[PDB]
């Protein structure tokens, strides 16, 4: 029950999706060929939330892939855990959006959205209870942002009752790959504010800092950061996938978090992450889990929360622990960091305790914080955009494909309204 | 389902083409006989047996193309795509653009169409041409105009071997350079300034080859082109399409003149005595000396940097080193571009051509930078132009072919407007 | 009981007939020499519907072949499954109609219709209960269209009580072989509207699209599309040939479908068709069968039904399934696509469930839709005809053999009346 | 029970006939000795032992037919069907159509009847003749008239080697061309314009044979004829009868002049370096250069295209490629024909004649197109006619044989009416 379709776009989204799928398979105990190889029965009673029973006793994931270039196709196929995805869901183009948003949202992606919608309708008509969608795509890539936001508008004008979540990986401000990034970033943040319910930003700067100071790695490979985001993605709903002393879902998140129909941009955090050399010393208990979770540089967003506050903070625990200890630590941490939690909402922290830890751990902690700190991130991306726009830098590449500057003007206006909203709520007190 | 078309027109163009196809056939191991013991970007399979390259070789002097018809690769290319004229262009643009080219453009377009119909995901053309020459200028401009009116949306990239500032090898080469720009200013999306002075300086300092010859030059250029196309050909963490280039690096559709750079170019005996850390290699990347074109990028401000690495690359640490180079207080960008560098990664390490002076090293950064320094070249070049056209030197050898006289001045004014842009766009706001 | 004579004409009809006969033989378990090689008994209790007990314990099909050229004779004989057809039924000419309708309907075919009628009378006098005829012929070929429509007029003035079905393969409008096609097409559509009960159009465009996008084939060979149409032809009446929980026939079709004595042009659809590389993943159940059946490009007629509606839609299932699931899915698909089904006829969808799936499948679905979409097809063929007629293009080849232009004028009038009828029924609502 | 009759009259006709019978005997393997170690279309079995071809060889100059009587095929043909006159026709239609032919038409008709009574499914005759010559014109017209009055319904096809536009080999050949048309305008259903300029150009560009000789020419023509008759002879997915041609491609019974084309015609060394996809081969089919007749089909609008493939053919993908060629915005049909192309397939791959320059390739498209461009030829040809008849040049060498004088003008007017059709039917409605 409560099925969930996975959608991927752009090469970044596709790498993250392949990583997430191999992690989920290795949790539910599904070999790369598509059969069960675990021991318990929990991992099979809730198989239908993600996978489908494939004709012949196989299992295939209910995920769809898209990209305007066909390199990612053979990449994910040759890669580990590729035999699962069914050969139908691979819808792909040849031209390639080529890092130009208007391409992947008005010109070419506009040619494939019909087919992608047909296949999504064939995968959503065959479910009985559809708890919602979740997406994964980079907000800088033309294919990623364009295809994604167009698909989002389509499905959210299609299925208004269900939710729409996006594991979006925003451009890391400092460590920046491409120089036409702010245009795509702002043209996607104007769309995601319309037709989305949970948008958790992830920036490569925080991931590099984590893989570079906490795990004490040496050569941070893109596969590794992808794996970290995959772990967070699993932990998000693994409280739903398995029984728990205090169960949860996606909509209890959607209600216990966003106090205003648009203030829906979350920060993620995983715990516990520690190096191998120090692995044998520290303990796996909820005290250290708490001290490691709330750290500023434990998260996946380059926004030191000490430059803001939290409107709300959910914590999905996994494993088996005495809930009273968890709740006492929550009460103590709130009454210890009373400033960081905004006052006009009382007991703004939420918990949810599941029963099965991941593969290889005793406890695990996902920390989802809707804060008023990432307004700073949006602010600085707006700075980039303005300094790139008022000289019309690289503007003709967008103007050519039909989009008019009015879109950019109104979208920057909407972004400024979003950040003004965040600040206007951090300000008001009672 | 992702391919290109490589037009080699002119003398220097076809020499660099010979070398570059050497490289391409080698790294895919495609034997020079034409039989292989991923290549759909360049070589197409003929249903069974052998492969044929996607390249037309336009030229009018049968000397070099004939040597190719008898070289080591006599059995590789298709016996038709090697077009040979009857006479020469003789450095005067009017010839290779009005009298002769009027006859060969038809055959070239027929060949180009017959190749493009045999592909499914064409992305961009890759022309190669010198400018000082006649054919590499006239015929290049003519083809660019015809393809632009015939295809439309597709993106064209050029590799122009401009005249060096001081060291020269022709005399009228300023003239049939300026005109070649007044065409190439429009029908092409990216023009990379590959000069001959900077490359000889480089081979005199880095590879320590004391007496550099055109072969080593073309080898280095082939290396850069392969490092560019590695994104389509081979696998990679961060693929870049040859079409996102017109999006990243061409801010104002008129100012699309970019200069390249390559690292690391070392000979063995100092190669062993060096670690070549990613920080070090990318720090040699921005160094003004080894810029592939003759300029001092310090003199102006950068506008965009497409940096593609190939080999073992630790991404987040590359990010750290790029940040450090952004701290280097001598390379500063214009106000209107805060999103400084665009990057790309590929796993395929540099492939060394056997016998070549270059040593096989694990990592390699190829950096295509659009700056404002490049402007001065045009300025300096116009100088030469001035000192001739004021006295009508050599003009009659142009007006002989029916080319209108005054066009020069017109073209000149157009190129003067280039500075109306360059020293302008570098102004803060 | 309820015997059925097979008639073929023209080279296309003959290839399709050979393919259909080899498929039927390989279903009933009949080796190419004419004996039984199955295991069950169902395949032999109903042998008489198609075959005849041949003297000596052999089996011979009750099919008749015709063509004005003798190449198809040796073609079908040398081809696989040729030894079955009896040496009497091969009636053939030498001159060849040569793609000129008046030839194969007034000049030469008019010389052989006597003999073909004699042999059909010798094969229809020897049956006890004749459920009707079915034909297969191309409507572009001179031999095909001419011989066919003349034979049809003859037999339908002979046997008025029985039915007359034609697996006619209309000219694919875009992908068009011959340039004198519209004349033959219209001169045959004027005759089939008179003396036929079920005319299912098939166009090569839809077949190429299916063999080119669904089955993911590489080199679509005419044998392959012929095989697809053969599968559909079998599935049409295989619900009659074998027992079933909800049996059917040809006349229950003839009554549950055509609401008006001429609105008798059907679209066919087969399910399930899937590539070999994707064969191992998806499931063989009625949900996916339904989602695959009603698709616009799952049919054999280049008419996207979303440009029209369905007057009626029968679905003959084959295999073994819980009928309640089938009926619930039918109800759900109608109340989901309420627009596509015309309102002034209630519950316009019909089912019929048999008990034995084909060779190599668990379930199978034939979908026969009498829609108001193919009026568009007739419209565009009329466009072709008019633009070819009002300049009298190629007219003298028809005028020479005796036919007068009055035939063409009145036939185009009749075609326009047919399409006006279709539209006038799609319009009226209550 | 499905056969033809091949009349070879004249010099060029009988040369192309020699070559074509070479081809036919080779692909059925019928040894030139006349014993074979499907052929009822051409060779008939003599009850036991050997075969005899269905072909009468009318000619009046015993030179070439005598060489055939002593050539490699001296034992093949029947010792009677090779008719040899006493004197020549000498290029003046009056001779070969009034004085001499009056004697040989009887023997030819007797032979034709004795052959046609020995067949059961005759479908159409296939005459071959030049026009510039005397005999190939006079005798051809005479036979066409006699067979048309004698047989009636049957369809006759011709293969006329018209005068090339610029390259010429006779002088009075315009005259005895026009008259040959004024007869061939009626008693024949399809006249394919096989020119000599376009074929030599082709052998100079495609097969790279630098010095083409009549043998290669006739080889290519034989190839086209066999590719046409493959539908009757060999098996095939989509058979086409030689009688559905009068139905498809002859819209208005007067305008039946069609030009052919063949692909692929490649030599080995470039053949290996090429895949020849069905899209590519059919894209070379419509190319104006390799049209078998000298015309630029761009100049007008097409009216019908009978395209027959032979070899491995993937049908629906051929449909796709035909659609793409319909998108090619330079080939447009007249308004009144939307049903553009008629196709046909055959399995028998091209059969290569040993020693011939042509390479053995798997697929082959032969395309017979009826267009409006062909018209101009007549126009241009009349020009020549004009510039002679206005001064009565050479007319007396015609009036000498009793042919009425004024007939010329009459014929001329008739052919002028051809344009009354052509530039007319190409008008939209
Ligand atoms: N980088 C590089 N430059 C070359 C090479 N060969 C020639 N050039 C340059 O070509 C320029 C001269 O113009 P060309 O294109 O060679 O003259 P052309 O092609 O013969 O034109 P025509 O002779 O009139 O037909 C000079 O600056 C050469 O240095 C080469 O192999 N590598
Ligand atoms: N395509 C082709 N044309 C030929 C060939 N042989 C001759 N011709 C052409 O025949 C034309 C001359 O007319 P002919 O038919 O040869 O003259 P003729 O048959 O001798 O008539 P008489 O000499 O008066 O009996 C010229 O255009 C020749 O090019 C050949 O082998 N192939
Ligand atoms: N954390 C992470 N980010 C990636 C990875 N690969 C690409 N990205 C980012 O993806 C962004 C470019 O978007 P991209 O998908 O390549 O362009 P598109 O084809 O138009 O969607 C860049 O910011 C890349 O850095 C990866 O493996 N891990
Ligand atoms: N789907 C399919 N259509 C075919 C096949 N063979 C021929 N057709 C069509 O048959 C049509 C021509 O009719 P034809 O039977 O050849 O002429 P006839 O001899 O006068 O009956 C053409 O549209 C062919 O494309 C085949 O194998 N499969």
């Amino acid at each position: 029950m409560r099925e969930i379709v996975h959608i991927q776009g752009g090469q970044c989204g596709n790498q993250i999706g392949a990583k997430f799928w191999e992690v989920i398979s290795d949790e539910h105990g599904i070999d790369p060929t598509g059969t069960y190889h675990g021991d318990s029965d929990l991992q099979l009673e809730r198989i239908n939330v993600y996978y489908n029973e494939a004709t012949g006793g196989r299992y295939v994931p209910r995920a769809i892939l898209m990209d305007l270039e066909p390199g990612t196709m053979d990449s994910v196929r040759a890669g580990p855990f590729g035999q699962l995805f069914r050969p139908d869901n691979f819808v792909f183009g040849q031209t390639g959006a080529g890092n130009n948003w208007a391409k992947g949202h008005y010109t070419e992606g506009a040619e494939l959205i019909d087919s992608v919608l047909d296949v999504v309708r064939k995968e959503a008509e065959g479910c009985d209870c559809l708890q919602g969608f979740q997406i994964t795509h980079s907000l800088g890539g033309g294919t990623g942002s364009g295809m994604g936001t167009l698909l989002i508008s389509k499905v959210r004008e299609e299925y208004p009752d269900r939710i729409m979540e996006t594991f979006s990986v925003v451009p890391s401000p400092k460590v920046s790959d491409t120089v036409v990034e702010p245009y795509n970033a702002t043209l996607s943040v104007h769309q995601l504010v319309e037709n989305a319910d949970e948008c958790m930003v992830i920036d490569n700067e925080a991931l590099y800092d984590i893989c570079f100071r906490t795990l004490k790695l040496t050569t941070p490979t893109y596969g590794d950061l992808n794996h970290l985001v995959s772990a967070a993605m699993s932990g998000v709903t693994c409280c739903l996938r398995f029984p728990g002393q205090l169960n949860s879902d996606l909509r209890k998140l959607a209600v216990n978090l966003i106090p205003f129909p648009r203030l829906h941009f979350f920060m993620i955090g995983f715990a516990p992450l520690t190096s191998r050399g120090s692995q044998q010393y520290r303990a796996l208990t909820v005290p250290e889990l708490t001290q490691q979770m709330f750290d500023a540089k434990n998260m996946m967003c380059a926004a030191d929360p000490r430059h803001g506050r939290y409107l709300t903070a959910s914590a999905l625990f996994r494993g088996r622990m005495s809930t009273k200890e968890v709740d006492e630590q929550m009460l103590n941490v709130q009454n210890k960091n009373s400033s960081y939690f905004v006052e006009w909402i009382p007991n703004n922290i939420k918990s949810s305790i599941c029963d099965i830890p991941p593969k290889g751990l005793k406890m695990a902690v996902t920390f989802v914080g809707n804060s008023t700190a990432i307004q700073e991130m949006f602010k600085r991306v707006a700075e980039q955009f303005t300094a790139m726009f008022r000289r019309k830098a690289f503007l003709h590449w967008y103007t050519g494909e039909g989009m008019d500057e009015m879109e950019f003007t109104e979208a920057e206006s909407n972004m400024n309204d979003l950040v003004s909203e965040y600040q206007q709520y951090q300000d008001a007190t009672a | 389902m992702r391919e290109v078309i490589s037009i080699h027109v002119g003398q220097g163009g076809i020499q660099v083409g010979n070398a570059c196809w050497e490289l391409f056939c080698l790294e895919h191991g495609i034997q020079p006989d034409g039989q292989m013991p991923a290549f759909n970007t360049f070589f197409s399979e003929t249903g069974a047996g052998k492969h044929v390259p996607r390249a037309v070789f336009l030229d009018l002097e049968p000397t070099v193309i004939d040597e190719v018809r008898t070289g080591t690769y006599r059995q590789l290319f298709h016996p038709e795509q090697l077009i040979s004229g009857k006479e020469d262009a003789a450095n005067n643009f009017a010839r290779g653009h009005y009298t002769i080219g009027k006859e060969i453009v038809d055959l070239c377009l027929d060949r180009i169409r017959k190749l493009a119909d045999n592909c499914t995901g064409l992305q961009g053309f890759l022309v190669f041409n010198s400018v000082g020459g006649g054919t590499g200028s006239g015929l290049g401009s003519l083809l660019l105009e015809r393809l632009s009116v015939d295809y439309g949306k597709k993106s064209k990239l050029g590799f122009t071997i401009y005249p060096s500032p001081q060291v020269s090898t022709a005399v009228v080469e300023p003239y049939n350079s300026i005109l070649s720009t007044h065409s190439l200013l429009e029908h092409t999306d990216v023009a990379v300034m590959l000069d001959n002075e900077a490359i000889y300086d480089i081979c005199r300092r880095n590879l320590d080859i004391e007496r550099p010859t055109y072969t080593n030059l073309n080898r280095l250029i082939a290396q850069v082109i392969s490092s560019l196309t590695a994104s389509l050909r081979f696998d990679g963490a961060l693929n870049v399409d040859i079409t996102e280039f017109q999006t990243n690096l061409v801010p104002y559709p008129r100012i699309h003149f970019m200069l390249s750079s390559y690292a690391p170019i070392i000979s063995a005996e100092k190669a062993y005595h060096e670690q070549l850390s990613v920080a070090e290699i990318t720090n040699s990347a921005f160094e003004p000396a080894n810029m592939m074109a003759k300029c001092d990028p310090r003199h102006g401000k950068y506008m965009a940097c497409s940096m593609m690495y190939r080999g073992d690359v630790v991404p987040k640490d590359v990010n750290a080193s790029i940040a450090t180079i952004k701290t280097k207080r001598t390379i500063q960008f214009v106000d209107w571009c805060p999103t400084g560098f665009k990057v790309g990664i590929n796993y395929q390490p540099p492939t060394v051509v056997p016998g070549g002076d270059l040593a096989k090293v694990m990592r390699a950064v190829c950096m295509i930078s659009n700056s404002t320094a490049i402007a001065e070249v045009f300025s300096r070049l116009d100088h030469k132009f001035d000192l001739m056209y004021a006295k009508r030197a050599f003009v009659h050898w142009y007006v002989g072919e029916g080319m209108e006289e005054g066009e020069f001045s017109e073209a000149r004014e157009d190129l003067a407007a280039l500075e109306k842009d360059y020293e302008e766009v570098g102004i803060e706001t």
